[PDB]
RNA sequence: CCGGCCGGGAACUCAAAGGAGACUGCCAGUGAUAAACUGGAGGAAGGUGGGGAUGACGUCAAGUCAUCAUGGCCCUUACGACCAGGGCUACACACGUGCUACAAUGGCGCAUACAAAGAGAAGCGACCUCGCGAGAGCAAGCGGACCUCAUAAAGUGCGUCGUAGUCCGGAUUGGAGUCUGCAACUCGACUCCAUGAAGUCGGAAUCGCUAGUAAUCGUGGAUCAGAAUGCCACGGUGAAUAC
């Protein structure tokens, strides 16, 4: 899906921990009953996409934005198709 | 030793132990009336002694754990006749006839893709 | 058995019938009567005059009632002043919220005809 | 004293590691409190089977998991080298300590 | 019922009296599965009709039943064009089925405050047939027997 | 309606505020900071608000400070 | 279209899986991409190497990877040489460290990968596809197999407007669970377009 | 320490691997002495026991070049690429699919009994405390039959309302707030106070369902920072009817 669709999101998972995570708590207890001197959040100008949160979440394999699953990293599509080819570990069509 | 019978209804479980005895009934530590004698299905408890006399002959202390107020009333309904084991198969015939023997085997069917629920089905519109 | 506003009400439990004023919604009632040293549950009848003034003070306190009526719509109207969105909407008769607009805004659309 | 616990999805498989892991004790020095099954939490996941749309459609996958605890109660130095050293099953995961 | 004729699941005779009948009863005033609260409003009812009418409970009920019972219906048949309404004779056993479900109906379209005193009300008014449900049965009748030149 | 801790504005507008008050008023004054709250400190001057095809002139007043300088640049042309 | 993938209903019974670890919730995904990225790079590699399957497994902080061939010799190369090459980089793309074992493939005819894929670049050669469709189907009901059908489709050979067409040759009962049914797939990547291979051959039973 | 809590106990409940069991096979009637149906027996289960998965050759040039792949075609300092702000959320209308009601088989207060099934470390979050509240500070346990989410709701008991646009119904709007997130203006969810539309059961017409189903009642999950009346899954209670 669009290579720089792709690239965008490469970016954004590098920025998300040169500093977020890192360089971002100082906001976690920077805002919180320490108090005030406002010079605290207003330090946000930070890259943009340095935030985890304007990630999104993309098939691993072909890049689908939709219908992703947390366990496999991939699409509904390429999750089937590897299903069926025993592929994925443990993974059966169920019944119950 | 204590004589038992076993009875489930619907994930229902009931464990239910005989004693000749009075006609006193404990279930989950508790009195009869004090868990459902006084809701819907008090009196079936009791049943499984029918034909099957008492009022006060034999003791009856049971645990019950799993669905609700009928399935677990089910459940040792069906752990009485079960236990009643014990006194015989002479008696355990019009167990029969009385429809307690039998195992209630009545599950709740699944939600299934593409419906609202087992057999719910999404109203269409033709156009 | 007027209390507060123009308004008249009573003849059932009290809780309820103060409700009647514009300015309670049950919460207050219940702040209002237990302030007041009154059983919730009692009708007027019993309810000597002694009562019923100690209310009338207890109301007094809150911004109820035609009062409440021009604050309110005095609100209304900053909006309208300031020309910002939820403004431009209350003159518009298009609701403020953000409610979608393609269906079903009738309340404030007010019924259809065209 | 010591317990480990055996998961993997194939079942046909884990209780062959553990009456495996079992025998490799009850032989050398022993005791084991026998092999306990214990609850196999089974996933599900449930998709859209069409690429495009077809809502009714979909496939619904599960993976079972399956468990067993094992207890070994007197610690043989013979014992303790029985687990070591003798253990293989790659895809069945095995915790030591806990 | 192409083909696999059936019979009948045969419900657990009243849990207060002993009758397969009520059980009928109750499920059809029941509503959303809630026996529980069913059977509530039924007895409460046959409580004040019971003592209303005196003349016991069982056999109250049953002569004001005993009038809302219907004998003979109009089953269509859409043939040749024609609805054409062919007046049947009905089963004793589909007899209260109705009739039942006609006095539970009656009473729920009605104007007393709660459902254990309409539901009284309909037995009581049925019991001397001068109720909605005795009209329902004064009137299919009056649809058959015109219907009656058709046999 | 929102935020509790530390009401929000752009730093380039804020600092675009105070290239105007010591200095006083230039032209408008152009942000796409929809965003930002508005300050007693911006009472007084013609803020150009983006919109998505230009920017709204909006005289700033005593009552417009705990609004957003979007609420009053309408962006969907409605007629 | 509608018809059950013929190897996943199996899985649970009579056929295998062609990756067997165990990793949870949290690795699972990264183990997967790993796991689609090897298969990826090697199967590039022993393209010209008649592979028919790669399995996959991770013994504890380490990948074994099985390689499932009808040319054992030129996957392995001058005196395990290749081997070596693959492992380095097959290594370099799992994380961890790398066995990987060369297993054989006996009667190639047999094997639906290593038929589709034969048919697949028959097509790329330029040869009568109901030619080739027979060929395989023969040498197969030759070697055993009580069964086989390959289809293809699409433009068969140039048509403008495109076809399927089959062969069911020997039994092919796709709705018995028992009955071993290796079933799979290959497409031709021709100068009119795209081909599609798809090919069952039945086995046994139990 | 009246907590299965500690000794212990291998009975039972359960847990999850393996086993047996149901075949019209047994009695009988019906039917060609057949196939089958029917009723009876015993039995947890009688007549493919219940549910699921499984979808033949083929029909609609049916849908998917935007999941990916790919013949051909087209752009290439623009049909590509980066950024900000907007928009996909517009609103005279119409149609489909749903959610909430019109209420006493109900509303409300209080007391109180009984599920299933899942989820969890960049997580589930107990406790204690503060806040009417959403939440907040602090902080344990748990990769989890341990610990957390989490106190099921229908229901049952008491009381209250008394058939009214009502103590039914919650729309819309003012005010003030909470959390997520760089950011809640356009457009997030939730909370406190106030506000109290339509609606008294719905024309023509039309849909679902044959039993643990319909109806009703809460519970969880995927996606997901956040954002569910949808979707998927779970048990509670539990029918009417088939000539
Ligand atoms: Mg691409
Ligand atoms: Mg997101
Ligand atoms: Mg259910
Ligand atoms: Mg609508
Ligand atoms: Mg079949
Ligand atoms: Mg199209
Ligand atoms: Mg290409
Ligand atoms: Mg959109
Ligand atoms: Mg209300
Ligand atoms: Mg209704």
């Amino acid at each position: 899906a669009k290579q720089s669709m792709k690239a965008r999101e490469v970016k954004r998972v590098a920025l998300a921990d040169k500093y977020f995570a890192k360089r971002a708590e100082l906001k976690a207890i920077i805002s919180d009953v320490n108090a005030r001197w406002n010079a605290v959040l207003k330090l946000q100008t930070l890259p943009r996409d340095s935030s985890p949160s304007r990630q999104r979440n993309r098939c691993r394999q072909t890049g689908r934005p939709h219908g992703f699953l947390r366990k496999f990293g991939l699409s509904r599509i390429k999750v089937r198709e590897a299903a069926m080819r025993g592929e994925i570990p443990g993974l059966k069509k169920a019944s119950w | 030793n204590q004589y038992y019978g076993t009875g489930r209804r619907k994930s229902s479980a009931a464990r239910v132990f005989i004693k000749p005895g009075n006609g006193k009934i404990v279930i989950n530590q508790r009195s009869l009336e004090q868990y459902f004698g006084r809701e819907t299905a008090r009196m079936v408890v009791r049943q499984p002694l029918e034909l099957v006399d008492m009022v006060e002959k034999l003791d009856l202390y049971i645990t019950v754990k799993g669905g609700g107020i009928s399935g677990q009333a089910g459940a040792i309904r069906h752990g009485i006749t079960r236990a009643l084991m014990e006194y015989d198969e002479s008696l355990r015939s019009e167990l029969r006839k009385a429809g307690f023997v039998t195992r209630d085997a009545r599950q709740v069917e699944r939600k299934k893709v593409g419906l609202r629920k087992a057999r719910r089905r999404p109203q269409f519109s033709k156009r | 058995a007027r209390i507060a506003g123009i308004n008249i009400p009573d003849h059932k439990h009290a809780v309820i019938a103060l409700t009647s004023i514009y300015g309670v919604g049950k919460t207050r009632s219940k702040a209002i009567l237990a302030a007041a040293g009154i059983a919730e549950d009692v009708k007027i009848s019993e309810l000597s005059e002694g009562q019923i003034d100690t209310l009338r003070d207890e109301v007094a306190k809150f911004v109820v009632e035609g009062d409440l009526r021009r604050e309110i719509s005095m609100s209304i109207k900053r909006l309208m002043d300031l020309g910002c969105y939820r403004g431009l909407r209350h003159r518009r008769g298009l609701p403020v919220r953000g409610q979608r607009t393609k269906t079903n805004a009738r309340t404030r659309k007010g019924p259809r005809k065209p | 004293r010591i317990r480990i616990r055996l998961k993997a999805f194939d079942h046909r498989l884990i209780d062959q590691a553990t009456a495996e892991i079992v025998e490799t004790a009850k032989r050398t020095g022993a005791q084991v409190r026998g092999p306990i099954p214990l609850p196999t939490r089974k996933e599900r996941f449930t998709v859209l089977i069409s690429p495009h749309v077809n809502k009714d459609a979909r496939d619904q996958y599960e993976i079972r998991t399956h468990l067993r605890l094992v207890d070994i109660v007197e610690p043989t130095e013979k014992t303790v080298d029985a687990l070591m050293r003798l253990d293989l099953a790659a895809g069945v995961d095995v915790q030591i300590s806990l | 019922p192409r083909r696999r004729v059936i019979g009948q699941r045969k419900i657990l005779p009243d849990p207060k009296f002993g009758s397969e009948l009520l059980a009928k009863f109750v499920n059809i005033l029941m509503v959303d599965g809630k026996k529980s609260t069913a059977e509530s409003i039924v007895y409460s009812a046959l409580e004040t009709l019971a003592q209303r009418s005196g003349k016991s409970e069982l056999e109250a009920f049953e002569v004001a039943l005993e009038n809302v019972r219907p004998t003979v219906e109009v089953k269509s048949r859409r043939v040749g064009g024609s609805t054409y309404q062919v007046p049947v004779e009905v089963r004793p056993v589909r007899r209260n089925a109705l009739a039942m479900r006609w006095i539970v109906e009656a009473a729920r379209k009605r104007g007393d405050k709660s459902m254990a005193l309409r539901l009284a009300n309909e037995l009581s008014d049925a019991a001397e047939n001068k109720g909605t449900a005795v009209k329902k049965r004064e009137d299919v009748h009056r649809m058959a027997e015109a219907n009656k030149a058709f046999a | 309606r929102s935020l509790k801790k530390g009401p929000f504005i752009d730093l380039h507008l804020l600092k675009k505020v105070e290239k105007a008050v010591e200095s006083g008023d230039k032209k408008p004054l152009r942000t796409w900071s929809r965003r930002s709250t508005i300050f007693p400190n911006m009472i007084g001057l013609t803020i150009a608000v983006h919109n998505g095809r230009q920017h709204v002139p909006v005289f700033v007043t005593d009552e417009m400070v705990g609004h957003k300088l979007g609420e009053f640049a309408p962006t969907r042309t409605y007629r | 279209g509608q018809k059950v993938h013929p190897n996943g209903i199996r899985l649970g019974i009579v056929k295998p899986w062609n990756s067997t670890w165990f990793a949870n919730t949290k690795e699972f995904a990264d183990n997967l991409d790993s796991d689609f990225k090897v298969r990826q790079y090697l199967t590039k590699e022993l393209a010209k190497a008649s592979v028919s399957r790669i399995v996959i497994e991770r013994p504890a902080k380490s990948i074994r990877v099985t390689i499932h061939t009808a040319r054992p010799g030129i996957v392995i190369g001058k005196k395990g040489e290749d081997v070596e090459k693959l492992r380095k980089v097959v290594a370099d793309i799992a994380g961890v460290p790398a066995q990987i074992n060369i297993a054989e493939v006996r009667k190639p005819e047999l094997d639906a990968k290593l038929v589709a894929d034969s048919i697949t670049s028959q097509l790329e050669r330029r040869v009568m596809f109901r030619r080739a469709m027979k060929r395989a189907v023969q040498n197969a009901m030759r070697l055993g197999a009580k069964g086989i059908k390959v289809e293809v489709s699409g433009r068969l050979g140039g048509a403008e407007i495109a076809r399927t067409e089959w062969y069911r040759e020997g039994r092919v009962p796709l709705h018995t669970l028992r009955a071993d049914i290796d079933y799979n797939t290959s497409e031709a990547h021709t100068t009119y377009g795209v081909i599609g291979v798809k090919v069952w051959i039945f086995k046994g039973e139990i």
